């Protein structure tokens, strides 16, 4: 157990410096000193890997070292980013090195010769390392062809392809920031929110808040933040089509009444021009009549613990602004209309 | 020691502007092409990576020529980089172009772009914008999402093809069947990736309701290899249906059996038996389409030569399976077995159906003497509502092992006084087609070997040139095979044997009759669980020391 | 006519056997110049039943699309709303029927359909 | 706009059924007996099949080959191709109670003469159902099988020592 963490973290340190370019000092020694210490973590995440407090006490280790880097300044390295990893770790290492072009050229003939020695080695009980970076370029360009030829962009986000390993991805990183409970779940989405593209994050969650457990404490988090963050879910209601807020509301009733705030409040600032027949707002921001009614005709369309709420929702915000019962006067008499 | 240059640098220049015009297969036909020549491009590069492995980098000029511009090309063409070995071997040819200790500019620059060529290979990021944004926020390398996504990326496709499949008749969302052909191309260089399994199956099962073939012939063909050699292991459902959608694939797989059964395994049963009950042509030829081309693959064999007894005993095999699955999976509504055999009466199949370890041994030669008659009848009195001559009522007798065999043990059994319908069921196995004045002929002929036989067997243990006498033609392998059935039947045997043996193996081919024979015999006796230790231990020791004369 | 028919056994594993090895014993016994009666009675060696049920015969439960039952566990257990079909399907099967037709139409959990035999509307519930 | 009916839509609703049911794959002919014996089982009791084997014939018209070019195809060609592979299977499973003057005409349009691409197994079977009528004997090299596998297996069969039986006649 403790013969391991000075492995471990030796093993992460030299590979975060593999990939930076101070490589000069580099040798076959030390490229063989790296490979048979990533053998040796090879061998160890296959003995007892499993169910375990080796497992346990090594994720501890790897999750602290991933956030007092957080992964913010200095350098965002990945590191070998969790235990699966420890069982490619020394294929990692390897690509790093083909990718740093300051190695040495000694270093590099011994490297390649180390990875490719040909078929002479054809016979090998453990699956080696030549295989394993053959199979890679195999997977990668499967990737590639299905992309460029038979991969179509789903309408409904959630059953797309792309969107659902994402999802799959942030949320095991919510679960394992949970089993950590060094830093609470908010901090980490809040920094999320300002490196990366927003739009694209979003469309992200979308689809993660609907992925079912695997092990729904990934979707009970992400709930809570975005309630407690009102500006992203003015821009998350704003920027994803209708149905896919439809279903994710029936999933999560907390998400309900708030989603009808937001849209009420658009309704109330748009005003009814007489010569064109089209409520319109003023700002150019503000909805146009044709999301709203998209967005609502969705919303009614919809499984009946939400068609009620929202029908209600409705009509106590048509009797607030007077009980007209006639067009260019109640944008909630509009809405009502255009339903029937 | 004779071209090491000529066949190759011809090659090189064909592949090389092959290359030329192809790469990256952007569009229909690049890939189509790709998809075909892929296979001997990877025998290329296999002799290719010998040369260039034999000598060294840096030094010799002989290709280096353009040997870059043809592993560049081949790189950026991923129908190329999928294939079996191509990417492995396209690795190991810029390892020995690279140098330890670069001295001119050039081997620098040769390093710097083989390291940029390999980097394409592994380690580029070709893909979509967003997502490789997304990844590098949340701390993933490649290698540790690609997995899952392509896992994800298949499942998806699949479920379309599986939606598509449903939705017959339907007014919605028609998968542009465009889309379904690309697939069926892509599928094709990496079938023997593992993560794709899922999408073939799908492929195979969700025909969809186009009238005209969607798949391309490519893609069948690459499937039936595949299925044969073991490297993709799908479901049965699956490998009936590409079977049913496209009968040159049948043919293709039902070549690669007679090629089991003349070449690699001849006359080692067990070999035979494990390959069909493993390969899936039993199981699918409950489907009576499927047995209908079978067997007329079968007949066309058994035309050709002109009854050869190793062809007779695959057949055997392949209908002891086919009978068991017929069996073993139609509950409720079956095909009629006119349907199967339509030539026959089909009382005379509801005969030879009939297990004969279900039988007791000693009531064998009632039944054969009955099935005896019933062939009689169906043959000579040639009348409307029968058979179609003689040959088809033969055919069909062939097709049940236990029966045609166990036919002279049984007149050896009875040697006194041989019943004359065994006598008739045994000629005509050897030879139809001859009229009842050959039949007749051979009948006493065998009659008398037969009284010639009891006599030698009550004797003594004898010579073997008092059974040349007798031996010594048109009916002379009907002889042999009894005289043989003779040695391993009588105790007489076990001591005169190779006597008999080294003198009638006069050639090759009845050699090999004999070992075929012989490994039939043990196959049928353990198969029935009859057996006379002597015999078996006899049999083997012949058997043993025959396949080494070959 | 007269001669040897096809014939094969439906029913228990453990019932039938006995009966094929009895038939595989007298087959040669078979005579065209009697009736098929008269050669089957003494052929399988036992009599039949003049009519043992009259009124419930095996009205058939099985699928009327895939003709098995056990399918996969499910048992025929959706059925016709129809006095004169009342014929059993599976969920599977005849979900994957229905969702082939071009008259069908699927609310939430239901898809409404024409049953296959008589054509009258059925229900199915996911 | 791509809105397809069924093409057996406008048949006696008995047809439609057993044409639904061979629609499904492989396990597609055996479910054709059952319809059979399930409709013999119904008020009507015998199957009209010269009616069905009319109604196969009948042709309408087709947009196929460049972009616009105007062919008649007969039923038995435009519906899905599992569906003739197991409609051809089942009539070679109940050949004898069929009227051959239809049957003819089936195998008539089966034969595909001069077709480029053809259904190599629609030919297939329209052989063998030849050689089970016997009035097919069509005095040809009209084979089950493709030129190709033939001659294939011939030059396998070379590499075998023949046999003294005789079985092809002079
Ligand atoms: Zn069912
Ligand atoms: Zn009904």
């Amino acid at each position: 157990m403790e013969s391991l963490l000075q492995h471990l973290d030796r093993f992460s340190e030299l590979l975060a410096v593999s990939s930076t370019t101070y490589v000069s000092t580099w040798d076959p020694a030390t490229v063989r000193r790296a490979l048979q210490w990533a053998r040796y973590l090879r061998h160890i995440h296959r003995r007892f890997g499993r169910h375990g407090p080796i497992r346990t006490a090594l994720e501890r280790r790897l999750h602290n070292q991933w956030r007092q880097e957080g992964g913010f300044g200095r350098g965002p390295v990945p590191g070998l980013a969790n235990f699966q990893a420890l069982g490619h770790c020394d294929v990692l290492l390897s690509l790093r090195l083909l990718e740093n072009r300051a190695l040495g050229d000694a270093a590099r003939y011994h490297l390649v010769q180390q990875l490719f020695p040909g078929p002479g080695v054809r016979d090998a009980d453990e699956e080696t390392l030549q295989e394993s970076l053959a199979r890679l370029a195999r997977r990668r360009s499967a990737v590639h062809m299905l992309r460029f030829n038979g991969y179509r962009e789903n309408p409904n986000l959630q059953e797309d392809s792309l969107m659902k390993t994402q999802a799959e991805l942030l949320l095991e990183r919510l679960q394992e920031v949970g089993k950590a409970e060094a830093e609470r779940p908010a901090r980490f989405l809040s920094s999320l929110w300002e490196r990366l593209p927003q739009n694209n994050f979003l469309k992200v969650i979308a689809v993660a808040l609907l992925q079912p457990p695997l092990s729904g404490e990934g979707s009970q988090v992400l709930v809570h933040w975005l309630l407690g963050n009102s500006e992203v879910f003015a821009a998350f209601c704003r920027a994803l089509p209708a149905g896919l807020l439809t279903l994710v509301t029936s999933r999560h009733p907390a998400l309900s009444p708030v989603y009808l705030g937001l849209l009420t409040d658009w309704g109330q600032r748009l005003h009814y021009d007489l010569q064109k027949g089209i409520w319109v707002g003023t700002e150019s921001q503000d909805v146009p009549w044709e999301e709203l009614h998209n967005r609502f005709q969705s919303l009614c369309q919809a499984p009946p613990p939400l068609k009620d709420k929202v029908l209600t929702a409705l009509e106590t915000c048509k009797a607030q602004d007077g009980d007209f019962e006639v067009p260019g006067l109640s944008i909630w008499t509009d809405l009502l209309l255009a339903l029937r | 020691m004779a071209q090491d240059s000529v066949d190759l640098s011809c090659d090189y220049q064909f592949w090389m502007q092959k290359l030329s015009v192809w790469d990256q297969a952007s569009t229909l036909e690049t890939q189509q092409d790709t998809c075909l020549h892929v296979a001997q491009f990877q025998e290329f590069l296999r002799k290719m990576y010998e040369a260039l492995k034999e000598m060294d980098s840096n030094t010799v000029i002989e290709r280096f020529p353009t040997i870059g511009q043809l592993l560049a090309k081949a790189c950026w063409n991923p129908f190329i980089l999928a294939y079996d070995e191509s990417q492995k071997i396209l690795i190991w040819c810029l390892c020995c172009l690279i140098n330890k200790e670069p001295q001119n500019s050039g081997q620098s620059k040769l390093n710097s772009w083989i390291q940029g060529v390999l980097s394409h290979i592994l380690s580029a990021l070709r893909f979509d914008k967003e997502v490789a944004l997304f990844t590098q926020g949340l701390g993933y390398a490649p290698i540790d999402y690609y997995p899952g996504l392509l896992k994800n990326m298949v499942l998806s496709l699949a479920s379309e093809l599986r939606e598509n499949h449903l939705n017959g008749f339907n007014t919605q969302r028609r998968m542009a069947p465009e889309r379904v052909a690309s697939l069926s191309r892509v599928c094709v260089p990496l079938i023997t990736l593992t993560d794709v399994d899922p999408l073939v199956e799908a492929l195979l099962i969700c025909h969809g309701r186009e009238p005209q073939e969607i798949l391309q012939p490519e893609f069948f063909e690459a499937v039936n290899e595949a299925i044969l050699l073991k490297k993709i292991s799908l479901p049965m459902s699956a490998v009936v249906c590409l079977w049913l959608r496209h009968l040159p694939s049948l043919e293709k797989a039902m070549l690669h059996l007679f090629e089991k059964l003349i070449s690699s395994e001849r006359n080692c049963l067990r070999r035979i038996e494990c390959f069909i009950k493993d390969s899936s042509l039993p199981q699918a030829a409950c489907h009576p389409a499927i047995f209908r081309v079978v067997d007329e693959m079968f007949r066309c064999a058994l035309l050709e030569t002109d009854g050869a007894l190793e062809i007779i005993a695959t057949i055997q095999v392949f209908t002891q399976c086919f009978v068991e699955a017929l069996e073993k999976a139609s509950k409720q509504l079956r095909f009629a077995l006119k349907t199967y055999f339509p030539y026959t009466s089909p009382s005379l199949a509801m005969v030879l159906l009939q297990d004969p370890q279900d039988i007791p041994r000693g009531h064998w030669l009632q039944t054969l003497k009955h099935i005896s008659e019933l062939l009689r009848e169906a043959v000579e009195d040639q009348t409307h509502g029968s058979c179609g001559g003689p040959f088809e009522s033969w055919f069909l007798f062939i097709h049940f092992g236990g029966w045609a065999e166990m036919v002279a043990e049984q007149l050896l059994m009875s040697a006194a006084e041989p019943p004359t319908a065994l006598l008739w069921l045994l000629a005509f196995y050897y030879g139809p087609r001859d009229g009842r004045q050959q039949r007749a002929q051979t009948m006493v002929q065998v009659k008398a070997v037969l009284g010639h036989l009891l006599a030698m067997s009550r004797s003594s243990s004898l010579s073997a040139q008092d059974l040349q006498t007798v031996a010594g033609a048109p009916a002379q392998q009907l002889i042999r095979h009894l005289l043989l059935n003779f040695l391993l039947w009588a105790p007489g045997g076990h001591t005169i044997a190779w006597d008999v043996i080294t003198l009638m193996a006069h050639t090759a081919e009845i050699t090999h009759e004999i070992i075929g024979f012989l490994d039939q015999t043990l196959y049928r006796w353990n198969r029935l669980g009859i057996e006379s230790p002597r015999s078996e231990k006899l049999a083997r020791e012949l058997l043993k020391e025959l396949r080494t004369q070959v | 006519p007269t001669m040897l028919p096809e014939c094969f056994f439906l029913g228990a594993d453990h019932v039938v056997k006995p009966l094929g090895i009895k038939l595989s014993r007298n087959i040669h016994l078979w005579d065209p110049e009697n009736s098929v009666l008269q050669n089957l009675k003494d052929v399988l060696e036992i009599d039949f039943p003049a009519r043992a049920i009259l009124e419930k015969s095996d009205f058939t439960m099985d699928c009327g699309i895939c003709y098995a039952y056990q399918l996969d566990g499910t048992i025929p257990d959706q059925v016709c709303d129809n006095s004169q079909c009342g014929q059993p399907f599976h969920q599977i099967c005849l979900y994957e029927w229905l969702r082939g037709l071009l008259t069908s139409r699927q609310s939430f959990n239901i898809i409404f359909g024409e049953c296959p035999y008589c054509s009258k509307p059925i229900t199915l519930k996911m | 706009e791509g809105v397809e009916p069924a093409p057996w839509a406008q048949l006696e609703a008995p047809a439609r059924l057993l044409l639904q049911a061979l629609q499904a794959g492989p396990e597609g002919a055996r479910r054709g007996l059952g319809v059979l014996r399930a409709l013999g089982s119904r008020g009507w009791e015998p199957f009209d099949w010269g009616r069905l084997l009319e109604a196969l014939c009948r042709e309408e018209p087709v947009v196929q080959g460049p972009d616009g070019r105007l062919e008649l195809k007969p039923l038995l060609l435009r519906l899905p191709r599992i569906c003739q592979r197991n409609l051809m299977s089942l009539l070679m499973a109940v050949r004898p109670s069929l009227p051959e003057s239809g049957l003819l005409s089936v195998l008539q349009i089966a034969q595909q003469d001069l077709a480029p691409d053809p259904d190599a197994w629609l030919r297939a079977l329209g052989e063998l159902l030849r050689r089970d009528l016997g009035v097919g004997t069509s005095m040809e090299g009209a084979s089950p099988l493709s030129e190709r596998c033939q001659r294939q297996l011939q030059s396998l069969c070379r590499g075998l020592g023949l046999g003294g039986r005789r079985l092809k006649s002079p």
